[PDB]
């Protein structure tokens, strides 16, 4: 009951941090190098910058609940419920995306033998793939945490 | 490298966990 | 013009006496049909016509060869040797770079048939087969670099080839630092956020 | 039951079984498949008159038809006498009588032996432009002959072949030739000679000889030394194979015997060489008795690289047997080497090449690698010979004063070994 | 006993070439003067007996007061060929006589 | 240029040209190479009546020699009666007469045709356990035909082969059968069925029909045999080039030295081998002085196809010096061989490898084929040993009962030779 | 992995320092 | 022509082996019993006559009244060996007979 919302402002802050991390895990890559040029099939979302929505969704998921921390309005409650549902869906979406990215990275490393064959392009691909995978994982986790936090608002009214 | 990258991801997870743990203290300082 | 570079029709420098070879050079700008120039052993040759030809290579037809287009520079000298043996070890790109392929061959004098060819790298066997076979590495490495030599059987007699010697020469360390730079950025974000927020909490109490 | 015409066949004791000096030879006629018990049997032995006897009819177990044997005994030239047996059955018909003529040595069967001889190449190892294959048949009774040569199971014109015949005593011989191009032979295509005899025909097949070294791979098959064959009683034979290119496979080395009898279990071992080559060794325990009876064994090898098996037969050496003669001498003393001595044992006149030697002191054999022995060398006459030498310290001949030179040879007396005594200081 | 004991005499004739080619394998052993009519007749292949294809004839007397019989081992030619030899064992008056006949 | 000794050669009408029924036979002697015109020619027909006539010498403008033909005509058995022609030149010398005896008609024998056939390999893919070789001599004039089998230029025991004859009408044909092991045949040893018949001899050779991959040229460098270098004092080294095909081109062999000083005149010999290849042997008579001082020699072989000239070098081997030790052994009498004995000689403990061994009887050296010797081998300690074997018949030791074994070696101080005397009967 | 090892060790030390600072500020807050 | 013509008798002796071994090729033809002592001596090799190196002695009679001659053809042994066969022809009558001599 009241415990789930124990944190509404804390949940809002944590969701903001998670969304920011999810975006930044690949924003630097998108602002650094042409991810589309990333070879090895680990560029599933690096060039596309799909988290452009994912992390945002997580933030959005938290945002609708954040208003309930201080305003304490039923309309904010409904917004938080919708945001939490969207975050629940986005959690699975981001988890699947990150699993696909991890599988692609493993396949690329095995094909190119990145354990010992660490070429310049190989290093660039490794850094970009790490950035994309971290972004996707953070976006999925942000969706999950936003849904969990907004469960309190969903139960509020 | 790849092991180093996975360690970096685990470090990010641990940092996120620490931030979540400190979230309660931050809210109590600011909100409570 | 750009930089004229020479190339050997049979990619091998090492040849047998009486073995033809034709080496020609071009910067991919043969537009003026200006008869190029050739030097060998720092001399002057009367073959202004491009596509220098060596037919029935003698012991005097070996040496450093350079070419100069009508105005452009002369470029690096590709060497040439001629031997008189039973087995000759011929390598394509004897000074190849690491990412590049590699290739080796155990020629037998006058195209005679060699049997039981064993390839030795750095004095340790590398491959055995019942007839001639070519070693063919497709992406050189810094470990496959050292004196080689093949051993063969010509007319049921055992012969060896004088050793060759391959050498392999090596990324953006700045990119590696940047990836560590990104790791540092993430760690600093987390640590500073935590400590400074806690300091704000203390200043708020 | 159902009535059928009885079948009457001759039956006479074999000529070898019948005594040569015996004054009586007994043969007869056996009738089988005669349902009606009544039957008439008559025996005739030409001009000579013999004794005829009959026995009660016995119904066949399979069908029960009455069968009876009528026995006629003759005297004199019964082997050359013609025995005529007439068997009739009244129930079958009033005149259904069958007469069969036979004798103890009326006739027999003569299965001939056939073999093919080709044209041996010139001393340089080069095939002749034309190759002649001649298939010969021997030991066939005189009669019609239909020669044929199936090339890969097909026959070409007979003009390529010529048939000749001869007869000596009773043995007959036939030779059929054939001429082929060198290219045809090099084509590696099997041919076979056949002769139609009594409607069954024979077949002997020949083709291009295999390499014996598929791709430079060589196999060596050892033999059991007489010391093992008799003294240790644990003989073995080894199959070694060299110059194999390593891969993700294995050599299916096996064994066998000429008669196809069981063979003990064999070991196996593979070794990598510095040459990037691979050797394989296998061992097989053998029966010393079987070895004395010359049961030829054979090691068969197989691999993915090699296109054909690599088989190597082995056996006991043939030729006349002669025991070795052994002598032993002690090298006189020489100044400056007083504390050592040399003992030399000479062995000679033994037709077989194989012979083992050993030096025994204190009735215990001296180490294998303490003496030097040569290899057999053909003598000016017959029989090989071999020398062997050992060095004896002062102590060995001082504490004890007797050495034994022992030689183990196949035909060396019932013990298969001959020994001689040596005294350094008699 | 009404007459003195007589040692049976058995003569076995191996099948001839004509009989073998006749799609049958019949070996006949005739025994004459074997006691008063009691005797055991057996046919064996190599070193073993045959329990099939063997027919025995009861003893008969023809102006001799003795017993005459015929033992017929009947079988396919393959069965006879497989056996190393054919043994016709006749036991009578306490005496056993074995006759060894082979096609060779 | 000057006076020349006349040469007289017989010349008779061909037997075929002379009628078979014409008893009269006309032959003669042609004398040439006699500058002086006068000449005396004597023709003797033996018992058969003969008449000798002389004709003026026919001058030869090509060389200035005079040729004179003396014609002898005989009646009856002229061919069977030997004709002796003696030609003498008075200006040359009183006793300068050459007499040659020859028959007008010479014996003629049809050269027998020899063929070799091989046991056809097992039709599957291989050989039987033993290979048969059939050497057949076809129709020939009957006579004491002799057939032998040479184990690569060496005659082996006849018993291994079986010889048979056949006479079809007046025409003779012989068959010899020799059986060898599978390993023997696979060992690639040439086998020759040399045939000896009235007049000359004929031979044919066979070997395993191996693939086409010649063996390739090779060379070997000899060394002065100590006997020559010390007793005869006429050292001669030899360069032996083998396996070069008798085609393509010849081989140039040059004799050089370390110092490049002038070399003697070498002598070259070329010989065709039964195994199909050619061989060259060049003998260079070196100077004893050169060898004693260890002056290295060198044989350089060049072929118009070889990439590099084959190089061989020789020189007095360096090492410690130790004289040989000699022992002689006489075999005690053995049953069944009372008429022949065997002697053995042991030479041991000499440091430098090369050595010579001699068997002296009646202070005269015997033929080298009478005995056999083993190449020096490294004793277990320091040095070398060699065993020498000799076989003696009854009369041989009957003439004298004492032989000598002699070792000729540079180490031997007195005269580079050490001798030891052995008597069969003490 | 000299550079990677140094980065990992520095990250671990920084995390420990941040956790200690969080404990210090938490003591400051809760204690008052 | 005071006597009846006599048919020449020509015998061709093959060259001696010993003489041939001495690097000398000599073909001998003896003509005897020829009343017409006027003939031409010709030495033919293979398919054509060999005029060079052939000398014939003047016809004469040795206690026979017939012209007998010794026609000797001299040539190198290699030349004789190359020729397939040697023929000696004496032209003195209408029935001249050529004597054939060959190395074997
Ligand atoms: C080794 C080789 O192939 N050499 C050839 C030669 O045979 C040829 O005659 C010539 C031009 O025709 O060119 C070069
Ligand atoms: C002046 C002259 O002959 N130039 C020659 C030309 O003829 C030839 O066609 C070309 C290559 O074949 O080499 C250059
Ligand atoms: C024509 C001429 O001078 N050629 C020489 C050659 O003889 C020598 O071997 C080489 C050094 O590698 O330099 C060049
Ligand atoms: C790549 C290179 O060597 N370029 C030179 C250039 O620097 C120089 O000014 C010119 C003068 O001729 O020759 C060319
Ligand atoms: C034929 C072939 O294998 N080519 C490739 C080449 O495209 C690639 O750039 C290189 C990287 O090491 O590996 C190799
Ligand atoms: C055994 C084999 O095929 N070796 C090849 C040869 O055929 C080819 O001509 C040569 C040049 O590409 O390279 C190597
Ligand atoms: C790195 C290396 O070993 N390079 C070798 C050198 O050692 C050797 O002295 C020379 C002579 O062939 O060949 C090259
Ligand atoms: C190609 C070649 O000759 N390899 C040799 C082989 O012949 C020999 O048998 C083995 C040891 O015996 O050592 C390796
Ligand atoms: C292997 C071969 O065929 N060559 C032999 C050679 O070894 C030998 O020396 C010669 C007779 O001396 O006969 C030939």
């Amino acid at each position: 009951l009241t415990v789930l919302k124990k944190e509404q402002e804390f949940l809002g802050v944590t969701q903001i941090l998670t969304a920011m991390i999810c975006l930044c895990f690949g924003t630097v890559v998108c602002s650094v190098l042409d991810i589309s040029h990333i070879e090895g099939d680990i560029f599933s979302s690096f060039k596309a910058g799909y988290p452009f929505w994912g992390a945002i969704f997580f933030s959005i998921s938290g945002m609708l609940s954040i208003i309930s921390e201080r305003r304490n309005a039923t309309y904010l409650v409904r917004g938080s419920l919708g945001a939490n549902t969207a975050s629940s869906i986005a959690g699975g979406t981001g988890i699947t995306i990150l699993i696909i990215n991890l599988k692609k990275s493993l396949a690329y490393i095995h094909i190119h033998s990145c354990q010992k064959f660490f070429e310049t392009k190989c290093f660039m691909a490794s850094f970009s793939t790490e950035i994309v995978v971290m972004m996707l994982f953070l976006t999925i986790l942000g969706l999950g945490s936003a849904v969990s936090l907004t469960i309190c608002g969903a139960g509020e009214e | 490298p790849q092991l180093c990258y996975i360690l970096d991801a685990i470090l990010f997870l641990y940092g996120i966990v620490l931030t979540l743990l400190y979230c309660r203290l931050k809210i109590q300082v600011r909100k409570a | 013009p750009q930089k004229p570079k020479v190339s050997l029709n049979p990619p091998w420098n090492r040849i047998f006496k009486g073995e033809n070879v034709t080496l020609t050079c071009n910067g991919n700008n043969f537009f003026e049909v200006s008869s190029t120039k050739w030097f060998h052993n720092g001399s002057l040759s009367e073959e202004t016509n491009s596509s220098l030809n060596i037919v029935n290579a003698k012991f005097e037809d070996s040496g450093e060869y350079k070419c100069q287009h009508q105005q452009v520079n002369e470029s690096e000298p590709v060497y040439l040797e001629v031997f008189s043996d039973w087995l000759l070890l011929q390598a394509s790109a004897e000074v190849v770079m690491e990412g590049q392929p590699l290739f080796l061959r155990c020629h037998g004098w006058r195209n005679w048939d060699v049997y039981k060819v064993i390839y030795y790298k750095d004095g340790e066997a590398l491959k055995y087969w019942y007839e001639n076979h070519n070693i063919s590495i497709t992406n050189a490495t810094v470990e496959d670099s050292g004196t080689y030599y093949c051993t063969g059987k010509v007319w049921q007699l055992d012969y060896e080839s004088e050793p060759l010697n391959i050498t392999v020469i090596k990324e953006k360390y700045w990119l590696q630092f940047f990836i560590p730079l990104l790791v540092v950025i993430l760690f600093a974000v987390d640590t500073g956020l935590f400590i400074s927020t806690q300091q704000q909490v203390t200043f708020l109490l | 039951a159902s009535t059928q015409s009885p079948s009457v066949f001759p039956l006479t004791r074999c000529c070898k079984n019948i005594p040569s000096n015996a004054t009586s030879v007994t043969l007869g006629c056996l009738a089988t498949g005669y349902f009606p018990e009544p039957v008439m049997v008559t025996w005739d032995t030409g001009s000579l008159n013999g004794t005829t006897m009959t026995l009660p009819a016995t119904t066949l177990t399979l069908s029960g038809h009455y069968a009876t044997i009528s026995l006629l005994t003759v005297s004199g030239a019964w082997a050359k006498q013609m025995f005529t047996c007439r068997v009739a059955h009244t129930p079958s018909s009033t005149d259904w009588v069958d007469n069969k003529t036979f004798s103890v040595c009326s006739r027999d069967f003569t299965p001939p032996t056939v073999k093919i001889l080709q044209s041996s190449c010139d001393g340089g190892g080069h095939f002749p432009p034309t190759i002649q294959l001649l298939c010969l048949v021997s030991g066939y009774t005189p009669g019609t002959i239909n020669i044929t040569w199936l090339e890969d199971g097909q026959v070409m014109d007979v003009d390529l072949s010529t048939a000749s015949t001869t007869q000596e005593g009773e043995l007959a011989s036939t030779q059929s030739e054939l001429t082929l191009s060198q290219k045809h032979w090099l084509s590696d295509r099997t041919y076979t000679c056949q002769v139609t005899y009594q409607g069954h025909t024979f077949e002997d097949s020949t083709k291009k000889c295999a390499d014996s070294n598929p791709r430079g791979v060589s196999a060596y098959l050892s033999r059991p030394s007489p010391f093992d064959l008799f003294i240790r009683k644990s003989p073995t034979i080894t199959c070694l194979v060299v110059d194999l290119a390593p891969s993700k496979g294995t050599v299916n080395l096996t064994w066998s015997r000429a008669s196809g009898k069981p063979v003990n279990h064999s070991t196996r071992k593979e070794e990598k060489q510095r040459n990037g080559t691979l050797t394989v060794t296998s061992t097989l325990p053998v029966g010393t008795r079987d070895w004395i009876e010359g049961e030829t064994y054979q090691c068969r090898v197989t691999h993915p690289h090699l296109p054909r098996a690599l088989m190597r037969s082995t056996t006991k050496t043939s030729g006349p047997r002669a025991a070795p003669e052994v002598y032993a001498f002690a090298t006189p003393e020489w100044p400056g080497s007083r504390d050592k001595r040399t003992l030399a044992c000479l062995i000679q006149n033994f037709m077989p090449e194989d012979i083992s030697v050993q030096w025994l002191h204190n009735e215990v054999q001296l180490p294998d690698a303490r003496h030097s022995t040569t290899q057999p060398r053909k003598t000016k006459g017959s029989g090989f010979f071999v020398f062997s030498r050992l060095e004896v310290t002062r102590a060995e001949w001082e504490q004890k004063d007797e050495f034994i030179c022992r030689a183990v040879h196949e035909a060396a007396s019932p013990s298969q070994t001959v020994q001689r005594a040596v005294s350094v200081n008699p | 006993l009404g007459q003195p004991k007589a040692a049976p005499s058995v003569t076995l004739f191996p099948p001839s070439s004509e009989e073998l080619q006749a799609n049958k394998a019949t070996l006949v052993c005739l025994i004459s003067d074997f006691y008063p009519g009691a005797v055991t007749v057996a046919w064996k292949a190599d070193s073993s007996p045959v329990k099939a294809g063997v027919e025995t004839t009861t003893p008969s007397k023809q102006s001799n007061n003795k017993y005459a019989a015929s033992s017929y081992l009947s079988l396919t030619p393959e069965q006879w060929k497989s056996h190393r030899s054919y043994s016709c064992q006749v036991t009578h008056e306490g005496s056993t006589v074995e006759k060894t006949v082979a096609p060779t």
